[PDB]
């Protein structure tokens, strides 16, 4: 089972009630210890994908601090080489907190970390409260990848996550070389007396 | 009406009343003079948007 060459830590962070719990169900595997969201601060998910003929394991930490997890949520960004900021385009309050989350990441998370942006529940165009233009403009300033995801518009988050993994692997990978007519016969002693 | 410089002159122009029976301003959304733009809700309940629509 332990065949994956690299283990990347990713944090799925966003405002409470945004819908992260439904979001990761698409690009994650739903088995093992489910729930445990409030037990410590996090719920865990795993994904395996091959990049440049090298297996990569990605572990997703969807932390969420309600009122108790002040220092613990901070400690949970100890070595996250990736992050997946999420907001809902229904209420501008979730979008307004994106800068605060990004500040927490870039202050506490791993140095020079690659971070993306996700707009959930885009199918609900009835109550759209944030435009894509402003989202892209805010993404440009902090060199973040950006997309919008929905249940009906599925399979885009999978491509975005794979693209984020590829971006990480092309930046935290040290180049290696593929290291894989010997003599045969009866030898004769030649050491001096 | 001869209006000299820097002197306001009140003009009276009568109007026939508009009758709601044959205009239906209650349900007639304000035109978007540059359509083909992303839709964003300004945010207004029925009681306020109907008022603003009638005024416009």
């Amino acid at each position: 089972g332990y065949d994956y060459d690299y283990l990347f830590k990713i944090v799925l962070i966003g405002d409470s009630g945004v819908g992260k719990s439904n979001l990761l169900s698409r690009f994650t595997t739903d088995e093992f210890n489910i729930e445990s969201k409030s037990t410590i601060g996090v719920e865990f998910a795993t994904r395996t994908i091959e990049v440049e003929n090298k297996k990569i394991k990605a572990q997703i930490w969807d932390t969420a601090g309600q009122e108790r997890y002040r220092a613990i949520t901070s400690a949970y960004y100890r070595g996250a080489v990736g992050a997946l900021i999420v907001y809902d385009i229904s209420k501008s309050s979730s979008y307004e907190n994106c800068n605060h989350w990004l500040t927490e990441l870039r202050e506490n998370a791993d140095d020079n970390v690659a971070v993306g942006l996700i707009g959930n529940k885009s199918d609900l165009a009835h109550l759209r409260a944030v435009p894509t233009d402003e989202a892209k403009n805010f993404a440009m300033e902090n060199q973040m990848l950006f997309t919008e995801t929905s249940a009906l518009n599925s399979d885009n988050v999978d491509k975005a996550f794979r693209e984020l993994i590829v971006a990480i692997f092309q930046m935290v990978s040290k180049h290696q070389v593929d290291l894989s007519g010997a003599p045969k016969g009866p030898t004769i002693s030649l050491t001096p007396a | 009406y001869h209006v000299e410089a820097s002197h306001t002159s009140r003009i009276i122009v009568p109007i026939k009343k508009i009758d709601y029976k044959k205009y239906n301003f209650e349900n007639t959304p304000i035109p978007r003079i540059y359509p083909g733009r992303q839709f964003i809700q300004s945010g207004l309940n029925e009681e306020q948007t109907i008022e603003m629509r009638q005024k416009f």
